[PDB]
């Protein structure tokens, strides 16, 4: 019944606007429309507990660094989307997200979902990544990264296929209910 | 045939608290808007709350300049002007110098409205 505040962040150019449009209209537009900020208040009850999903859209622009960092302290939960097979994404995450969230608040549950996984069926991105001499991230290193960021259980959901998103939210709520000591 | 414009999106922020979403129709009188807000948020004493613009102007909603409201704009809830005036008057003769300083600064900054003056 305890409604908890939420902040949704992610890497640049990942499909935040598409996700927001899908959430607000139950659609899937491939067109990209610039978005400054958004906030969705959803009344969803899981396991008999009424918690309001206070969604927050964030911008990775340099000008709004102070605006983004204003709500970072004292945040109770994060929804982060990142590319699974982007070594630059891993480097940026290790440089910015994990050390800060670990040092500031050791007891803030964080929900992490990997994105950009349905591109395997498209040979275009495979050829683009092939010409630069880049290889996909090994599963063992990904699992080590997932277990080394103080995560009880790492899970991913598909947005294009609409599979596991509600399950991901439910398991995140359950983990918040029973977190690590 | 233009699509209906009776539905709008606006977030009402709070100091230290995250906003909540509701649809606001400016055609109806402000009393009806306040009553609907109180019904939605289950807040009593409807006369002790008001609305303001969180932009650079930092002004309250007025009948002559209410068209500045735009979708996707940051707006935060504030205390009613009557309560602000009462607390400023109480802190005019307060025992704290810093309280007097900040109260006078806020009064000087927020003295650009005619009806509230």
């Amino acid at each position: 019944m305890q409604s908890i505040k939420c902040v949704v962040v992610g890497d640049g150019a990942v499909g935040k606007t598409c996700l927001l449009i899908c959430y607000t209209t139950n659609a899937f537009p491939k067109e990209y429309i610039p978005t400054v900020f958004d906030n969705y208040s959803a009344q969803s009850a899981v396991d008999g507990r009424t918690v309001n999903l206070n969604l927050w859209d964030t911008a990775g622009l340099e000008e709004y660094d102070r605006l983004r960092t204003l709500s970072y302290p004292q945040t109770n939960v994060f929804v982060i989307c990142f590319s699974i097979a982007s070594p630059p994404s891993y480097e940026n995450v290790r440089h910015k997200w994990h050390p800060e969230v670990c040092h500031h608040c050791p007891d803030v549950p964080i929900l992490l979902v990997g994105t950009k996984k349905d591109l395997r069926a498209q040979p275009d991105t495979l050829r683009r990544l092939k010409e630069q001499g880049q290889a996909p991230i090994t599963p063992q290193q990904g699992q080590a990264l997932a277990k080394q960021i103080h995560a009880v259980r790492y899970l991913e959901c598909s947005a294009l296929q609409q599979d596991g998103v509600k399950e991901v939210f439910a398991e995140a709520v359950r983990a918040v209910l029973n977190p690590t000591p | 045939m233009p699509p209906p414009a009776d539905i709008v999106k606006v977030a009402i922020e709070w100091p230290g608290a995250y906003p909540k979403l509701m649809e606001i129709d400016q055609k109806k009188p402000l009393s009806a808007i306040i009553k609907e807000v109180c019904d939605g948020w289950s807040l009593a004493n409807h006369e002790y709350f008001a609305l303001q613009h969180a932009d650079s102007s930092n002004f309250y909603i007025t009948e002559k300049n209410r068209n500045e409201i735009k979708n996707g704009t940051i707006l935060r809830l504030t205390t009613s002007p009557a309560q602000n005036a009462q607390q400023l008057h109480e802190r005019i003769q307060s025992s704290s110098m810093d309280a007097k300083l900040e109260a006078l600064k806020d009064l000087a900054s927020l003295s650009r409205d005619v009806t509230f003056a």
